[PDB]
RNA sequence: GGUUGCGGCCAUAUCUACCAGAAAGCACCGUUUCCCGUCCGAUCAACUGUAGUUAAGCUGGUAAGAGCCUGACCGAGUAGUGUAGUGGGUGACCAUACGCGAAACUCAGGUGCUGCAAUCU
RNA sequence: GAGAACAGAAAUCUCCAGUAGAACAAAAGGGUAAAAGCCCCCUUGAUUUUGAUUUUCAGUGUGAAUACAAACCAUGAAAGU
């Protein structure tokens, strides 16, 4: 029913990982294995550790949104949640940092001649005859209009159009490897 | 004809899946909800239908296996004045409305949370193994605690009276199923035509002299009666537990001891080996 | 002792396997349409055979399944042409069974020279009450052995009514 | 064509890394009693936990190589092996890795004064919450064994990282103590490992705010004996401690407002 | 979307320090304290330790010897009610609670289908919140079973827009003002056109008010006040359904009407003028008010929320005898009537001269305060349910707050984006709903001067909101033809 | 004690072969107007608890069944290998030592326990 | 495996079963089963918006890419994904 508990050593808080560090003297025979009077020596220290922890936790600022129904990625307005600091204790990172960078031999050519990158706007070209849009590749692509239309105007020609793309598709695939090497 | 090598190789599934009762795959989403946003305790509203009974429970999530915050039964309804059609559409609303008023009372917002405080309450809904069909009476349980005030977030598609070609809901047809008017309609559909099946069905209403227009008055009267008293009086528990114990033990077949089966082993080779 | 566990009919399987797709296939559905009343269902070709001249996914057979007494109505009029007589094999070990005839017009049906002549596959499945436990979604279980069916119960039941015969044992 | 790709993206290295995966493995020398310690230890690591069905003859301080042959498959950085013997009884071998390469290991023999969760006066618990962490003793911070043990269970139990937290999730706490003080030369003592679930009390001297917290044992009551230790190379340590790296006279005010200080 | 600028690299290190347990340690200084009731009385000079208020409440409740819990306020410049003691003898300012809490509305029920037109007005029954009538752009009205969220008696009979409705404050009769000329009275249980429509206004109905419970004799139904756009005001009977008189006072259309507390009537009209009318002079004008420079919209009275409810509390328990109801409505009015031991009900006028005037029409013809500050015109002004705070709603997307005593400015509930249409109070005088031209509703703590929770959910503009007398549920009406019940 | 739901561990929980199972609760079973859904009220939906049935499910029991689990010095400190001696040996590999360090094999026993809530002679 | 006329080694239809010799986008130590397999239902994707890497001659409060995150979007009754 009293609340505030002192200790001989100022207990370090790490609130980011929700941590508590008593550094006081651990008496040996109080922690004897065959000692029946053990659990209270465990628990009374522990609940005095915990009570001090929440007092720092309740000494924090908190969030109060005013949103409502269908709060998609947030709290309710009746929720009021603890603004935490960063985990200061530096834990071992699992995996090394992934920096897989190269110049890819295009960017070099983009470096010399300053070809700026394009807008990346959209897939849809405008067609004439018909007046529709009918985007470039993905469905009824502007590429494969030649192989599907019904005449030629001067050995099949349409499979040649399939073949020359299979050069140029695989030329991506050939230029894929050499930048994967270097 | 199955080999003994296969008798070592097969993997037994979980008993709760070997019984046709629980999908863990569905339950798996109900454990790992977000959870990288926050640590907010997840509450599960479990609704089950056997024949002739309705079970609805708010169930927590516990490593011990679960803790149930509250329970509501269809046989609690004659305490509140419903005698027939215990498994209909309407009792599910009556069940759903019940448990919310009941659980608010033990919650006690009317009648640790520091820094405001009141904190309205949400439970998410267990489906169970029931098919998700619109107008089904399982979602009638969803309708009750919603009107009871439990914020189970949902949408209105599976509610009855949901139009297909347009995203419209009929509150007027919804009102009839809550008060069970379609039953009392089909009471009157069977009273005038084919009394012989109508002799069979509705016989308790024929026993109690209960007609169609009274049925709509039954529930609506009984609703605020639930809202008066949801407070879960449990049974008087006749024939206390040992009386239930020993009577079942008069029908309880036991294993045999090894000292008996050795006499049963020795009974064979004297009989089935020593020339009859 | 059968307090509930008598031996009613599950359903009649009506089936017509047409090796091709086309008017010979569609009329065979129209044969099933004017017979069963319901719309039948078409089995696709499972793989490529080509010895029948057929390839995969060819919508090969049409068939339809009728339950209830409505099945039993149709079930009699084939046995009419089958003259209330079925033979030995003609029976599963489970007790499920069937037969077939050509000339679908032998029972009811007018000739209709624009529809042609097909033959049908007749098949009847049998059950006792309680089979839902092997059929229901929740709490799906397995029927006990004494509750299961044999050929032996099936034959004794089948001679009994429909006035039927064993036709070589 | 594309389903597996997301799994490969889950196996990608990443700036903000995921919650690390624990892996529980029964070894060859396994019995019933060690098996049920696993399950009552699993409860804190729900959900991210996997088991086997097989006895697995792996001698970790003999050879480490099949462990990655598991770890690279199941994408589990943390691995737990089950082993009990005459010399090293009840040894629950713990492994931290680094990029499916063994960062370090630790032998942990368990004493026989243990309790399972059924042994406790049974209370509640909510599955999959972040606990709180209490380390009683300076020797966690100083001694290199216990620094590594502090380096272990912080990186074992904490689960999700957050900036924001509900009050309602704060149900339980994990307490770890070294068994009394010792000296460099006195034997490394055992691990006093207890777990409580909290209980609020409106205590009326903290006023409107502060409650009184009186714990109850929930367990599992456990005591670890230290065996031997494999350690990482210092070059590996630097790799496992690195920031992703991701302004003078320049300040943002409130409302953005990139300012320029003159001097 | 737009974002808050992030905390700094400097600021991230600041939060890492352990800090600031509010120990209130001993806490032993001792400073003297003076109590003061906020109506008139100052009562003495005592000095305890730095304590919580629950002790302080039980300190004051023995001083009078009550067994009545109070709200405490202090440091009044800047109005800041150990909680105060960290801010710096000390004068404590106390005031009753009317102990009840209404929980803030966060979620909703479903949206309710119904009539295929816009929604014009709505009102709860005072005796229960499960019943609530709505006024529609259709020719018909609608009563809702709010528990089931279903229609109860789709209510046919008018043939123009049902503009304004009201509930008889005992719980018997429903008025329905219509856009043609017509008023029909209604029964909630039967849903039947109770006799012929009350006919006799020549333009459309503007506002309907009831004669209050504590004035009607036991054994008699209350009468009705009617204000219509032709400038006529007719006091109808319900029993014989024949009006008693017209009054030809105002020149233009009459905006709004309220029945007074001391048997009076109050009429804002489009003549830039408010008249005071008396029933006991057989409908005769007694005082004329001339302050506004543009015409008057939505007058209100101090004790009207008591005058609206008619002898129900928030529990809504039904009284038995009409004399008991004559006591109870008198009781509830007297609890709000004589704050200063004085039957001085107060009136505030609102108009499009961006101005409100504070009135005590019985005591004088001079306005007390000239409320000022809005940029676009005010629309909707209502007192607090304890008759203590006056709120002001306007078209300048802002909701200002005023005193009820001297007309002193308090603050402004900024946060609305479009023009605020109307507001309504919670019963325990804490919360405040408001509908605006934008889709959302916004609920406001009067105590902390802040948005509690913004709630979206409609599809279009919102014309009508209303709060339930028990403090449980909230109905809403707008153009998008759906009814939405909002609750905690 | 039986039962029922939600479960935990997930074979001591299975599989196979028989038999038993008051009470209650399940189940099978009654139906096709509405809501819903099928080639088909078989399934799923709704309805009824009425007309019936414990026959299956299920719950126990039985079988030197199959499998499976624990304890033991069961191998066994064995195999193996660490380390230690200007050991022996043409090689391949073998005596002394002190460190780890196993299994198959044998014996002893088995055949789901448990969490929450509610209910039945 | 036991079955059903035409119908045969192979056409479709019933029952028993395969711990799966389901096809698993992969290749695998391993596992998904009311599936990551089969079928049906509903729908964009190359969206916007600012702190890290770049490149600019109207250095162009970014002008765009690119990196990140947030708002959104799709579906599901929902948990969620």
């Amino acid at each position: 029913l009293p609340v505030t508990v002192e200790k001989p050593i100022p207990v370090v808080y790490d609130l980011g990982n929700l941590a508590a560090f008593d550094s006081n003297v651990l008496d040996k025979n109080d922690l004897d294995s065959s000692n029946a009077r053990r659990e209270e020596k465990i628990k009374s220290l522990t609940r005095d550790n915990v009570q001090l922890l929440i007092n720092q936790l309740l000494s924090l600022p908190m969030k109060t949104t005013t949103e409502s129904v269908g709060g998609t990625g947030g709290q309710s307005s009746v929720m009021t949640l603890l603004q935490l600091p960063d985990p200061t204790t530096d834990l071992p990172r699992e995996k090394p940092l992934p920096k897989a960078k190269a110049m890819t031999k295009w960017e070099k050519f983009a470096a010399k001649k300053g070809i700026k990158p394009k807008e990346r706007a959209g897939k849809m070209i405008y067609d004439e005859a018909s007046g529709e849009w009918v985007p470039k590749w993905g469905y009824k692509g502007a590429n494969k209009k030649l192989d599907d239309q019904w005449l030629v105007e001067v050995i099949d020609p349409r499979t040649l159009n399939r073949a020359e793309r299979k050069r140029l598709v695989k030329k991506n695939e050939k230029q894929q490897r050499r930048n994967m090497k270097n | 004809a199955k080999s003994s090598a296969y008798s070592s190789r097969f993997q037994t599934p979980f008993r709760r899946r070997r019984e046709g009762k629980t999908d863990y795959y569905q339950r798996k989403r109900l454990v790992t909800q977000h959870k990288a946003k926050y640590n907010t305790p997840k509450y599960r509203l479990v609704v089950r239908f056997t024949n002739k009974d309705i079970i609805c429970q708010i169930i927590s999530s516990t490593i011990t296996g679960d803790v149930v915050l509250a329970a509501a039964y269809s046989h609690e309804l004659p305490r509140y004045g419903i005698t027939h059609g215990l498994t209909n559409w309407a009792a599910a609303y009556a069940t759903g409305l019940l448990i919310a008023r009941r659980t608010l009372q033990k919650l006690g917002l009317d009648e640790e949370a520091v820094e405001d405080g009141p904190r309205p309450f949400k439970v998410f809904l267990d489906i169970g193994l029931q098919r998700t069909t619109t107008g089904a009476r399982v979602f009638g349980a969803l309708k009750g605690a919603s009107d009871g005030g439990l914020y189970v977030p949902h949408s209105e598609n599976r509610f009855p009276g949901w139009d297909f070609e347009t995203e419209e809901i009929d509150p007027e047809l919804l009102r009839s199923y809550i008060f069970g008017g379609h039953v009392s309609q089909y009471m009157e559909e069977l009273a005038d035509d084919d009394e012989e099946r109508f002799s069979e069905l509705f016989k308790g209403y024929l026993a109690d002299d209960i007609d169609a227009d009274s049925l709509e008055d039954i529930y609506t009267s009984a609703h605020e009666a639930i809202r008066a008293d949801p407070a879960f009086k449990p049974t008087e528990k006749k024939f206390t537990k040992e009386q239930y114990a020993a009577e079942s033990k008069k029908y309880r077949q036991t294993k045999l001891s090894k000292e008996e089966r050795a006499a049963r082993v020795a009974a064979k080779i004297a009989a089935l080996a020593g020339q009859q | 002792q059968n307090p509930m566990r008598d031996l009613k009919i599950e359903k009649l399987v009506l089936n017509i396997s047409v090796g091709e797709s086309g008017d010979r296939l569609t009329r065979a559905s129209k044969v099933l349409e004017q017979l069963s009343g319901q719309t039948p269902v078409q089995s696709k070709a499972r793989y490529t055979v080509r010895t029948f001249g057929i390839r995969r996914n060819e919508k090969i057979a049409v068939h339809v399944t009728v339950r209830g007494p409505k099945a039993e109505e149709i079930l009699e009029r084939g046995l009419k042409v089958k003259e209330y007589q079925l033979r030995d094999r003609n029976f599963s070990a489970t007790g499920n069974f069937g037969f077939g005839i050509d000339e679908h017009i032998d029972l009811g049906i007018k000739y209709d020279p624009s529809i042609g002549i097909f033959g049908m596959d007749f098949y009847v499945v049998m059950n006792r009450p309680g089979a839902r436990v092997t059929r229901r979604k929740r709490c799906k279980g397995t029927v006990g052995n004494s509750h299961k069916t044999t050929k032996e119960d099936t034959v004794s039941w089948f001679k009994q009514k429909y006035d039927a015969d064993v036709l070589d044992k | 064509n594309a389903r597996a790709k997301r799994a490969l993206v889950k196996r990608e290295a990443k700036l903000v890394e995921n919650v690390k995966q624990a892996l529980f493995i029964p070894g060859q020398s396994c019995n019933k009693n060690l098996h049920d310690i696993m399950v009552d230890l699993s409860a804190l690591k729900k959900p991210d936990m996997k088991r086997f069905n097989r006895k697995n003859d792996i001698h970790p301080f003999e050879d480490m190589s099949p462990l990655e042959f598991f770890s690279e498959k199941n994408d589990c950085s943390l691995m737990v092996l089950m082993t009990s013997s005459k010399k090293r009884k009840n040894n629950m071998t713990f492994i931290r890795t680094f990029g499916y390469k063994i960062y370090d290991m630790i032998e942990l023999m368990v004493a026989d004064n243990f309790k399972l969760l059924s042994d406790f006066k049974k209370l509640t618990f909510t599955v999959g919450l972040k606990p709180m962490f209490t380390f009683q003793g300076a020797a966690f911070d100083t001694h290199p064994v216990y620094k590594q043990i502090k380096s272990l269970f912080l990186d074992f139990f904490r689960g999700e990282s957050t900036d924001l937290q509900d009050v309602a999730g704060l149900q339980h706490v994990i307490s770890m103590t070294i068994q009394g003080d010792f000296q460099d030369g006195e034997p490394l003592p055992n691990v006093l490992f207890r777990v409580y679930k909290l209980k609020s009390y409106k205590s009326d001297q903290g006023g409107k705010r502060l409650p009184r917290i009186e714990l109850v044992e929930i367990g599992p009551r456990l005591d670890f004996k230290i065996g031997r230790i494999h350690t990482p190379s210092p070059d590996m340590v630097t790799e496992a401690h690195k920031k992703p790296k991701q302004k003078k006279n320049v300040e943002l005010d409130i409302m953005g407002d990139k300012l320029g200080r003159i001097h | 979307s737009t974002l808050i600028p992030p905390p700094s690299k400097k600021q991230k290190k600041e939060a890492q320090l352990p800090r600031e347990v509010a120990i209130i340690p001993k806490d032993l200084p001792n400073v003297s304290i003076k109590f003061q009731a906020l109506d008139t009385g100052d009562n003495a000079l005592r000095v305890p330790g730095a304590i919580s208020e629950k002790q302080l409440e039980e300190l004051l409740n023995q001083l009078n010897g009550t067994s009545v819990p109070y709200t405490f306020s202090c440091t009044i410049k800047a109005s800041d009610p150990y909680s105060s003691l960290i801010k710096p003898q000390i004068t404590l300012l106390y005031t009753p609670r009317a102990v009840f809490k209404v929980k803030p509305v966060t979620r909703s029920s479903s949206a309710i289908a119904g009539h295929g037109s816009t929604i014009l007005c709505s009102a709860f029954a005072p005796h229960t919140s499960s019943r609530m009538v709505t006024g529609a752009g259709d020719n018909t009205a609608r009563i809702w079973d709010c528990d089931t969220q279903t229609p109860m008696h789709t209510l046919k009979g008018h043939y123009n827009w049902v503009l304004c409705v009201s509930w008889s404050p005992d719980g018997e009769v429903i008025a329905t003002g219509s856009m043609d000329n017509t008023i029909r009275l209604w029964d909630p249980k039967s849903g039947q056109c109770l006799g012929d429509a009350l006919r006799g206004h020549s333009k459309w109905i503007t506002s309907l008010s009831w004669e209050p419970i504590h004035l009607v004799k036991p054994g008699s139904k209350p009468r009705l006040a009617s204000s219509s756009k032709d400038g006529t005001i007719k006091i109808w009977d319900t029993v014989s359904r024949v009006c008693q008189y017209t009054m030809s006072g105002h020149t233009n259309s009459v905006s709004c009407v309220k029945w007074g507390g001391q048997g009076l009537l109050y009429s804002g009209s489009h003549d830039r003028t408010v008249r005071v009318w008396d029933i006991n002079s057989q409908g005769r004008c007694i005082n004329i008010l001339k302050s506004h420079a543009h015409w008057v919209n939505h007058l209100s009275l101090s004790t009207d929320y008591a005058l609206r409810i008619g002898a129900f509390d928030h529990t809504g328990k039904k009284p038995s005898t009409p004399e008991e109801a004559q006591k109870k409505a008198l009781e509830n009015y007297e609890k709000i009537c004589k704050k200063n031991g004085n039957s001085e009900e107060m009136m505030v006028t609102a108009s499009d001269d961006y101005t409100m005037f504070l009135w005590n029409p019985l005591k004088s013809t001079k306005p007390i305060a000239r409320m000022t500050g809005h940029q676009k015109l005010v629309n909707h002004v209502a007192f607090s349910p304890d008759g203590r705070y006056i709120v002001s709603a306007s078209f300048d997307n802002s909701i200002k707050l005023w005193d009820g005593r001297d007309g002193k400015f308090i603050s402004t509930f900024r946060g609305h984006v479009a023009s605020v249409y109307q507001v309504a109070w919670s019963s325990d005088c804490r919360l405040l709903v408001s509908c605006s031209k934008d889709t959302t509703l916004k609920v406001w703590d009067v105590r902390t001067r802040k948005l509690s929770v913004d709630l979206p959910g409609h599809k279009d503009e919102v014309y009508t909101v209303d709060w339930s007398v028990d403090g449980k549920r909230v109905c809403s009406g707008g153009k998008d033809k759906m009814v939405r019940l909002w609750t905690h």
